[PDB]
């Protein structure tokens, strides 16, 4: 989950 | 206050109360099922021997893989589930040869042990942030012996817990109890390799299930000149005969 | 009935053939205890939702279950506001994407069908839970006229001439049915949206029986031009108009 | 997390639990039926509604997959809608865009069965809870009427009824059906059968009925280029259904 | 005279319900004796008290420890209650337990009725035990006044079907028959063996695992609402034992909120 | 039922009553946090928190309890520390991204909606647990001052005054009383003193422990719309006003 | 601690792999014996039902390459696939490298394939234990190896797997003189046939024998009846 | 991980994972019971005290420091078959019983029966009883005796030592003098683990009861605890 | 009892709102050996008691340097200590190379905290069971961060973590008014830390091998003392 968000973080 | 089943035993991800992580604790229980392995470092070399633990007399004992070479200056014995030991040894050999290729120098034994442990650490996050590679920890604990121009003869016990200790003398597998208890009594800094070999044979004889014989136990040693070299059946038989003559009466 | 096996947690058929995890999602739509009304005029669609705050500290200006999804499309939602906002953002993105993809404004029919299809995935995937809200998209379709399309977490899709939702939907819908039966028509027939809003407020008050002030409702009016929500000042004017009636 | 254990598994008696449960769900759906005739096929069904405030026009239970093929269902409405959405796309891509002509009812039913079957043995999706009646015309194998069950199995039928009124309607059709039926007689038989297993208002606004009859060039949308045939699937209007039902 | 026998079951609901009963009526109940724990997973713990105010259940000061299986006695109600804190060491000994522990106790005190309290997990409905699943409670009954009807004849027949229907399950109960689950071994051995015992009652609940405190409250409430046996309401106040305070651990002071 | 056994062992599952329990347990977790409040002034927002000084080892002036999401948005939570500061970091990232794109500070409603979407997303899939923190945040933008509070469920509302944590009921009652006595809106200077009063009243629940209270406030006029902590003479004035109670 | 492959038992066992080994014992017997210059692989073929197509099926001992032979015991369906993977690996090695696969290399690859399928809980491990025998290319030293579903592999002078392994292995242990293994090919075949007859109740019709010889020479016997007569008469 | 398997339901937990005595779990008859043979040749009055413990704590008795010599073996058999036996060690004026407990191979019924035989045989001779054990449920090391319990209500003891305590407090021969010493542990019966601080506290307390020299006993016992044991497990290398 | 039903994984709250699976991770620190850190405006010091598997083994590496200006000490799980220490060293290298900037200790603490947090929400993973004391000196001054596996990073003048840490922490609370004022003497600061750790020992008193010390400050880059180098402090 949050790994997906971290990829889109930047 | 009612007795009930406890779920913390299952899964590597589960902490129990007091923070005891069992699935790695049970991994070190599978080590005890493996054959006994002994290792003894000394100022003039390091010698490690292993119980072969042949299942049946039909098994070709001369083709068992308890001790393996990782590089000309490094070798390691293993215990436990040899299926995982093959992957660990493959990674260790790849790392050693890669280091020799990239830096034109022998891989330091500490670095090689760190690499092997980092691989063992992969059931969770890796040392370099690597994603987990395996569902369970290794059921294999292998002790690495080698020589380096700076550290000299040194022996390391690599656990599936992802931790290692530099051991002057270490025993793993079945009979680790008595083997280690006797090593504490026997080892000393002035232990020359010639008597280190006989001490390893003595420990194995004391803790092995059957009469010590050259076809059920084998030895290996590290030296600056010789390098990692397993002893021939005739050589180990000569050592066993010398033990019988010397320690008897 | 209470689910028995893995159907308790995942949405798979039970021995009775029903999806318990979706029937439970239906009951979540009544969790917020909000009741809403939607009715169609000759050229406009009005949505009304009772807006019990109820806390005094909470700012009434920020409470709203009526979302603007596109220029012509609005939607009043029933159920918890987190899932309502998730659905509203989904619908807004879908409308913008359709406008980009096909070159013309997303019809309310097609938007509601897309949302129903998306809700269908959640009723079939094992690891996706049904969103648990009831969406009633309203607009003035440029070729179907005013339309109200209501969707549910089970993925069903039905177009209505007048709708009610919430715990007391039965009384509101029965009153609407009685009015339409008396009129023998499918719309309120009023020319301007102000009169339609007045009619909707009057019928909501009659169905519920609890007369209430400007602070206790929010209105949305879909017109050919755009969909817009009425502020407290406009609702006050509408309430005054119905009181003087 | 690379995998998901299969949701559909064999019970100790050798029965797939989810398939049987899906068939039970189908049996609880509103009745729908279809009759094959010498010169056409008629498929009819009742329009369930939450309240008379629902516009019956948009309760389109029946739907066309190709100008020759029409489909009706019983059970989980959303599942049938998704299956129709996929079946139209498959009819275009798999067959029409390759061979330039619409797929025959046989192949389209086979593709629908393929889509519905893969759900029965997947790790993350339950089987579709709908059984469809897919009636359509062909230039070579003629009119046909295929039922497809949640298991994905399909059968060609002379006449069928699925849903709540399955047994009674099917037995009634067994007695009433004949090889010589004309489409006009088939429609009357369908209306009589549907009346047996319906309650409340029974008129053109509560029942959906579509027929696979002769071509309809008036519905083609353009003239000239005579090689192109007109559509065959016609959904009867409410007024026409009232006129037929008044008899 | 009556006895309630809580079976270890999903969620331990019978045991939690017996704890509720004993600690809510603590002014009435008293510790009587400890049964032979031979067949249980042997157990030893401290004495347990009602959480607030009420006196300890173990009246004699000689007591300093609790055992695996002990009986509490209610002189006012004339009611006995077994409290079992560990499961049987093996399901095979489920016969031994009744034959050698319970039935001798029933003979000793001339117990007239025995209420077996059980909890059925939903997923274990194989063989179709559960019917009318919307209901969540059940109350089976059996009377030896029907000796000539069922047990006299079935002693010879003794059909080997997976499901038995000896108990007279009341309407509006989630079951009408007993499968291979534990009560079959119970009901059989109290029948296929005491001169004083006349009737058997089987209170049951449909349960799920979790924190069954309130679930056990409601189970006990339903049992008392039914005319299983004369009791206080006792809803005036439900008092949990002090031992439940530590059910979620001993300490809570750490800096993570 | 307050526990609902069976339906609470995993996230994203609806119970027969329509409630999904893991969110309820997350709300229960918020109850254990330190009491925190936020007061919406006529032109700004004032934040105050009862930071319990756990030990003398902590360096006080550097271990802050209030966090700045962006130079114009103040944020303060109560509940699990990891979830709290992770949400703070994620909101800071969102605000920085919006500022980078639109070259302007993100309006508070948009930031609140983004955080609500992020938090609510964790109530959908069973691999992640819902955030265990109730977060009060607000600031000043072109539309004035906004104060928000999002719960573990993802729901959030505009508040004229909010409170979270253990000492929440007394603080909320005193805040309702404050809002009642000043329906015309508080001046930021008066609001700071009233917030200090409220926090001191909340401390009466746990008098046995030593405490400190941080006060920070953003006002359109007094601080040019920038979130700054209270220090020096003003903090001592607010104290002395509170010490009378 | 036996619902998944990833869980160690408290005593260190992975009970799932032990259950796979138990599944191996469900398959029919398969025995191999190393001669001084030849290797014999024996198999207990099931007593064919009178309607089976004998002319095309069954043959239990299958060659992986011109010089290697892979017998097995356990799930036949898994074996048919493990054999195919071994064959593909043998040809891939002959392609990428000039030399044919060393018997030890091929058995190591098969053990890796079996181990690889044990590394995740989403796959059933291959419930089959192969018995790979043959000669290294351009070499005359007989080789024999056994592989297990656990991924373990070992070299044996004579080994048995599958149903009634204990009876046959006990017979071999007391009758195989490892100090001086059987020399003549027919002597080794006689020993192998004797080992199988200790378990196979039926005559020679249930026994399949295949002899692999150095320099890529393999022959499947169809005259064991003569060998069976000698053993039976001697007995 | 992306998702949790829908099969991953942690249930049920009311019933423990204990080895069933017979495969025919549906049987409908009185199941047999373990028989026990106790060596009658023991001149028990020769011993003034007896230690009843489990295998996890044999490090506490270093054979070199105190000469453990076997007096016999308690033999048990269950026929439905099962058979187990363990030695009765002794030193000086003391006996030492070690249960070699194991929950996978040995069902707790054997433990109960062995405990009952031991206590019933020690009843008439009345040596001072020292019982050393562990519990997954106690938060700290406890010292207990018949006339004083130190367990708080939430805590309790189970396993072999639970059975021994049960016979000492209730049942026949109840009222026997005993001192009990339970250290906190984790894990299933027979595979338990102890924290190193717990090991040290148990050593420095136990040596006081048996009357050995503190320093010599402590060092001789550390060299058995830490070198290798089932109790230390991975704790020696798993934690920094 | 009821805790047993809800501590299966870190993705489930208990009905009381507690998250047991991370409380267990925080309790995992108590298994590790005691380590002590204390701060003064001019220098910061770490003191760690090393544990050895057996008398024939070399001691564990309790103290790791990540840069010439910062280091750390840790207690708890070795597999997690390795991961976190390696991650922090990698990030220090990244800051020093890609940005040409020494990683500020305050930034490093939160940067490690963010990694620590993510493990406490996703299924499959488990919270790190190691608490470690980041220590360093930078432009803003001396620093000492006590990182806990719950994702809590806190600025402390001095602290102790590990088994029997309460005695050392109490001594630090009792002598905070003193050890901060040393402010320039490294020998005396290390001595004060050595009394602080000495309160935590039940057995195995300090020795040249089991004791290890580190220091950093205005003039001293992070330096580690062990063996004969620490004989003067014992």
């Amino acid at each position: 989950m949050q790994a997906i968000a971290d990829s889109f973080s930047v | 206050m009612f007795l009930t089943r406890s779920e913390y035993d299952r899964g590597v991800s589960t902490f129990s109360p007091e923070g005891r992580l069992f699935q790695v604790e049970y991994s070190l229980e599978a080590i005890k099922l493996g054959s006994t392995a002994i290792g003894i470092a000394t100022k003039e070399g390091v010698v490690l021997g292993v119980e072969k633990r042949a299942t049946s007399p039909l098994l070709e004992s001369d083709s068992i893989e308890k001790i393996v070479e990782i590089d000309r200056h490094i070798g390691c014995a293993m215990s436990g589930l040899t299926a995982d030991a093959r992957s660990m040894i493959e990674h260790a050999r790849t790392a050693a040869v890669t280091h020799n290729l990239y830096y034109d120098e022998d891989i330091n034994v500490e670095s090689l042990t760190q690499s092997v442990c980092d691989l063992a650490l992969r059931f969770g996050e890796g040392a370099s942030g690597e994603e987990r590679l395996m569902s369970r920890p290794f059921g294999v604990a292998l002790l690495i012996a080698g020589h380096d121009a700076d550290d000299g003869y040194q022996l390391f016990h690599a656990e599936p817990s992802g931790t290692f200790y530099r051991y002057n003398a270490k025993a793993i597998g079945s009979g680790s109890e008595g083997a280690q208890a006797e090593l504490l009594n026997e080892w000393h800094s002035s232990l020359t390799l010639k008597e280190a070999e006989l001490l390893v044979l003595k420990i194995l004889k004391q803790v092995m299930e059957e009469k010590l014989d050259e076809n059920n136990a084998q030895l290996s040693c590290i030296t600056k000149q010789d390098g990692f070299k397993i002893y021939d059946n005739e050589k180990t038989a000569e050592l066993i005969k010398e033990l019988k003559e010397k320690e008897a009466a | 009935a209470s689910a028995a096996g893995y159907d308790r947690h995942i949405t798979i058929f039970s021995p009775e053939g029903r999806l318990y995890q979706v029937e439970y999602a239906f009951k979540a739509t009544n969790q917020t205890n909000i009741n809403s009304l939607a009715v169609r005029g000759k050229d406009c669609t009005v949505v009304i939702s009772q807006k019990k705050v109820p806390d005094k500290l909470l700012d009434p200006t920020t409470v709203s279950y009526i979302f603007c999804i596109s220029r012509t499309i609005g939607m009043v939602v029933n159920g918890p506001i987190p899932d309502a906002r998730n659905a509203a953002l989904r619908a807004k993105a879908e409308a913008a994407e359709f406008r980009y993809k096909y070159g013309y404004d997303m019809p309310c029919d097609v938007l509601a069908k897309r949302m129903a299809n998306l809700s269908q995935i959640y009723t079939q995937r094992a690891y996706m839970r049904p969103l648990g809200v009831i969406l009633t998209f309203v607009s003035v379709d440029e070729e179907l006229g005013p339309s109200i399309y209501k969707t549910d977490p089970a993925g069903y899709y039905v177009g209505y001439k007048a709708t009610a939702t919430g715990p007391k939907q039965q009384e509101i819908t029965t009153n609407l049915e009685n009015h339409f039966k008396k009129s023998k028509i499918d719309h309120i027939n009023e020319e301007s949206w102000e009169k339609v809003v007045e009619f909707a407020i009057t019928h909501m008050i009659d169905a519920l029986g609890t007369e209430f002030s400007k602070n206790d409702l929010e209105v949305g009016v879909a017109t050919k031009d755009k969909f817009f929500t009425l502020s407290a000042e406009n609702i006050e004017e509408r309430l005054v108009a119905i009181a003087e009636q | 997390d690379r995998y998901s254990f299969s949701l559909t598994t064999f019970s100790p008696s050798g029965k797939l639990g989810q398939i049987d449960y899906a068939l039970t769900a189908v049996k609880q759906g509103v009745t729908s039926l279809g009759i094959k005739a010498t010169n056409g096929v008629v498929i009819a069904t009742e329009k369930k509604s939450s309240s008379p405030l629902a516009m019956s026009e948009t309760l389109s239970k029946v739907s066309l997959l190709t100008p020759d093929i029409g489909a009706v269902y019983s059970g989980m409405g959303p599942d049938y809608r998704v299956l129709v959405d996929k079946s139209r796309k498959v009819a275009h891509t798999s067959y029409k865009r390759i061979y330039g002509e619409y797929p025959p009812t046989k192949l389209l039913v086979s593709e629908v069965a393929k889509i519905m079957q893969e759900a029965t043995q997947s790790g993350g999706v339950r089987p579709f809870g709908v059984s469809l009646l897919i009636a359509g015309h062909d230039e070579f194998n003629g009119f046909s009427l295929y039922q497809v069950d949640p298991s994905g199995s399909y059968f060609p039928w002379k006449a069928t009824a699925i849903g709540k009124g399955s047994v009674a309607a099917k037995t009634f059709l067994e007695k009433r059906w004949n090889d010589e039926l004309e489409l006009e007689d088939a429609i009357h038989i369908a209306l009589l059968t549907l009346k047996e297993s319906v309650e409340g208002e029974f008129n053109g606004d509560t029942i959906e009925l579509a027929i696979i009859g002769d071509e309809n060039p008036d519905l083609l949308g353009y003239t000239g280029i005579p090689t192109d045939k007109g559509p065959r699937f016609r959904k009867l209007t409410s007024q026409e259904i009232n006129d037929r039902l008044e008899a | 005279s009556c006895l309630v026998l809580p079976l270890v079951s999903v969620g331990n609901i019978p045991q939690l319900s017996i704890d509720w009963l004993l600690n809510s009526q603590a002014n009435e109940w008293e510790y009587l004796e400890a049964l032979d724990s031979k067949y249980l997973v042997e157990f030893v713990g401290p004495l347990d008290r009602p959480e607030d105010g009420s006196d300890s259940l173990y009246k004699d000061a000689d007591m300093k420890y609790s055992s695996a299986l002990e009986v509490f006695y209610n002189k006012k109600r004339g009611l006995f209650a077994i409290q079992q804190r560990t499961p049987l060491v093996s399901v095979n000994y489920l016969n031994n337990f009744i034959v050698e522990i319970i039935l001798p106790f029933l003979s000793k005190y001339n117990i007239s009725e025995i209420c077996i309290w059980d909890s059925l997990y939903a997923m274990e409905d194989e063989n179709g035990v559960i019917v009318r699943p919307q209901e969540v409670y059940s109350l089976g009954e059996f009377y030896f006044d029907d000796e000539a009807e069922l047990l006299s004849n079935l002693h010879l027949n003794d059909q080997e079907s997976m499901v038995n229907n000896w108990l007279h399950f009341t309407p509006t109960s989630f079951q009408d028959k007993i499968s291979v689950d534990q009560p079959i071994f119970k009901i059989l051995f109290q029948i296929l063996n005491p001169k004083a015992l006349r009737s058997i009652k089987y209170c049951s609940c449909l349960a799920n695992e979790g924190d069954n405190s309130l679930d056990s409250q409601q189970f006990l409430q339903w049992i008392i609402s039914q005319k299983v046996i004369k009791n206080a309401p006792p809803i005036v106040k439900f008092v949990r034992p002090i031992s439940w305070q530590g059910a979620y651990g001993m300490a809570d002071a750490r800096d993570k909120f | 039922t307050s526990i609902g056994t069976g339906y609470d062992l995993s996230n994203s599952v609806f119970s027969p009553d329509g409630r999904n329990f893991q969110v309820e347990y997350a709300v229960k977790a918020v109850e254990n946090g330190t009491t925190s409040i936020g007061i919406k002034c006529n032109d700004g927002v004032v934040f105050a928190v009862e930071k319990l000084i756990t030990s003398k080892l902590l360096v006080p002036q550097k271990n802050v309890k209030i966090q700045v999401v962006d130079r114009h948005i103040g944020c303060v939570y109560s509940g699990l520390i990891p979830d709290g500061r992770h949400l703070v970091n994620r909101g800071r990232e969102e605000a920085a991204s919006f500022k980078k794109l639109y070259k302007t500070p993100i309006p508070i409603p948009a930031f609140a909606d983004r955080l609500g979407q992020y938090v609510q997303a964790h109530t959908l899939y069973n691999s992640v647990r819902p955030f265990g923190v109730s977060t009060i945040f607000g600031g000043v933008d072109k539309n004035g001052a906004h104060l928000y509070m999002l719960e573990p469920s993802g729901s959030y509302w505009g508040y004229k005054g909010a409170a979270t944590g253990k000492g929440r009921q007394s603080a909320k009652a005193e805040l309702e009383k404050l809002v009642d006595h000043h329906p015309e809106g508080l001046s930021a200077r008066e609001a700071v003193k009233q917030a200090a009063k409220i926090i001191y009243l909340a401390h009466e629940d746990n008098k046995e422990k030593d405490f400190e209270l941080e006060i920070s406030w953003c006002s359109l006029s007094e601080t040019n719309g920038l979130h700054k902590f209270v220090k020096g003479d003003l903090l001592q004035e607010a104290i002395d006003f509170a010490q009378k109670e | 601690y036996d619902r998944a492959l990833s869980i160690f038992s408290p005593d260190g066992h992975i009970f799932q792999v032990e259950y796979a080994l138990e599944a191996v014992k469900r398959g029919t017997c398969a025995v191999g014996v190393k001669g001084k210059n030849c290797v014999v692989l024996g198999c207990e073929r099931r007593s064919t039902l009178k309607l089976q197509d004998t002319r095309i099926t069954p043959s239990k001992v299958s060659k992986i390459d011109s010089h290697v032979v892979l017998s097995f015991s356990g799930l036949n369906a898994d074996s048919r696939i493990l054999i195919e993977k071994a064959r593909v690996e043998a040809q891939s090695h002959r392609l990428t490298l000039e030399d044919p696969v060393t018997v030890e290399y091929l058995t190591r690859y098969v053990a890796g394939v079996q181990q690889r399928y044990t590394q995740s809980g989403g796959v059933r491990p291959f419930g089959v234990s192969t018995l790979i025998a043959g000669f290294d290319p351009r070499d005359d030293e007989p080789k024999l190896y056994q592989t297990e579903p656990s991924g373990i592999y070992s070299s044996w002078s004579a080994q048995t797997i599958g149903r009634n392994s204990k009876t046959v292995r006990e017979f071999l242990e007391k009758n195989y003189d490892r100090k001086e293994p059987p020399a003549t090919v027919e002597e080794c075949v006689k020993l192998t046939v004797r080992s199988l007859l200790e378990v196979v109740q039926t005559g020679a019709k249930n026994i399949e024998i295949t002899v692999v010889k150095p320099d890529s020479d393999i022959v499947a016997l169809s005259s064991e009846e003569i060998n069976q007569y000698v053993t039976q008469i001697e007995q | 991980m992306l998702f949790k398997q829908w099969n991953d339901l942690p249930e049920p937990k009311h019933l423990l994972d204990l080895p069933e005595i017979s495969k025919n779990l549906q049987s409908l008859e009185v199941c047999p019971v373990p028989k026990v043979e106790f060596p009658q040749d023991l001149d028990v009055p020769q011993y003034s005290t007896a230690v009843i413990t489990t295998k996890i704590m044999n490090p506490l008795f270093p054979k070199n420091l105190l000469q453990l010599t076997s007096i016999g073996e308690i033999k048990t058999t269950l026929t439905v078959v099962y058979g187990f036996s363990f030695p009765i060690y002794s030193f000086g004026k003391t006996l030492l019983f070690s249960m070699e407990e194991n929950f996978i191979s040995i069902s707790p019924i054997f433990g109960n029966m062995i405990s009952r035989s031991i206590i019933s045989q020690l009843a008439q001779f009345s040596p001072d009883i020292i019982v050393i054990g562990t519990s997954d449920k106690i938060a700290s090391m406890k010292v207990m005796t018949e006339n004083e319990c130190t367990l708080q209500p939430p805590e309790f003891i189970t396993g072999f030592i639970g059975s021994v305590l049960t016979q000492l407090i209730v049942g026949p021969s109840k009222g026997l003098k005993f001192k009990c010493l339970v250290a906190p542990s984790e894990g299933p019966n027979g595979f338990e683990k102890l924290s190193l601080s717990d090991m040290g506290s148990l050593v420095d307390l136990c040596g006081q009861w048996l009357g050995f020299e503190p320093s010599r006993y402590s060092e001789e016992c550390y060299r058995l605890w830490r070198c290798d044991s089932a109790a230390i497990g991975a704790q020696s290398g798993l934690y920094i | 009892m009821f805790r047993n039903n809800y501590d299966g994984d870190t993705v489930t709250f208990s009905p009381t709102g507690r998250l047991f699976q991370v409380e267990y991770a925080l309790e995992a620190i108590k298994q590790g050996s005691v380590t002590v850190g204390l701060r003064s405006n001019t220098h910061a010091v770490l003191v760690a008691l090393k544990r050895n598997a057996d008398e024939l083994s070399s001691y564990q590496k309790k103290i790791i340097k990540c840069d010439e200006h910062m280091g750390l000490s840790l207690a708890g799980l070795a597999p997690d200590a390795r991961v976190l220490s390696n991650y922090l060293r990698q990030q220090c290298n990244y800051s020093s190379l890609v940005f040409n900037r020494k990683l500020a200790v305050e930034r490093a603490g939160h940067l490690l905290c963010d990694k620590a947090q993510k493990n406490t929400q996703s299924y499959g993973g488990r919270p790190y069971g190691v608490g470690l004391l980041i220590i360093g000196y930078d432009k803003s001054g001396a620093h000492l961060l006590e990182f806990q596996p719950s994702g809590n990073v806190t600025e402390l003048y001095g602290t102790a973590i590990g088994a029997r840490s309460q005695g050392a922490k109490t001594y630090l609370e009792r002598t905070l008014d003193t050890f901060i004022k040393i402010d320039g003497n490294p020998d005396e600061l290390i001595k004060a830390g050595v009394e602080a750790i000495s309160q935590s020992l039940r057995d195995e008193s300090l020795t040249v091998d089991n004791l290890s010390i580190a220091i950093v400050g205005k003039d001293t880059p992070f330096t580690i003392y062990d063996g004969e180098a620490v004989a003067k402090y014992i």
